[PDB]
């Protein structure tokens, strides 16, 4: 109780603990919708000029 | 242009001296194209 207590010494407040784990799971949403990926020949046209 | 006798009594081939101020020409053409919609996306069949 008086000597076996945990304390946040040096190394416990290192910055890499926030630098190693990305923020991707806390900000990105599970979209689960397919990407567009439409072709260019369909949108631009057939170029009937020549 | 300031004289109605000249403005109103004139011939087919002439106009007002103030017609020289009509220096802009706008030419329009209205055409057809095809707006295709498929798989959630739009596009134009004819590029040019």
């Amino acid at each position: 109780l008086l000597r076996g207590f945990e304390s946040s010494l040096r190394g416990s407040r290192v910055r890499t603990q926030i630098d190693d784990k990305s923020f991707i799971p806390y900000t990105w949403q599970m979209i689960d919708v397919p990407l567009a990926a439409a072709k260019t020949s369909f949108i631009a046209g057939l170029d009937t000029r020549q | 242009a300031t004289s109605p006798a000249a403005v109103l009594g004139n011939t087919e081939t002439v106009t007002a001296n103030t017609a020289t101020l009509l220096t802009a020409l706008n030419i329009y053409a209205k055409n057809y194209n095809v707006l295709r919609i498929m798989s959630g996306m739009g596009g134009l069949a004819y590029a040019n």
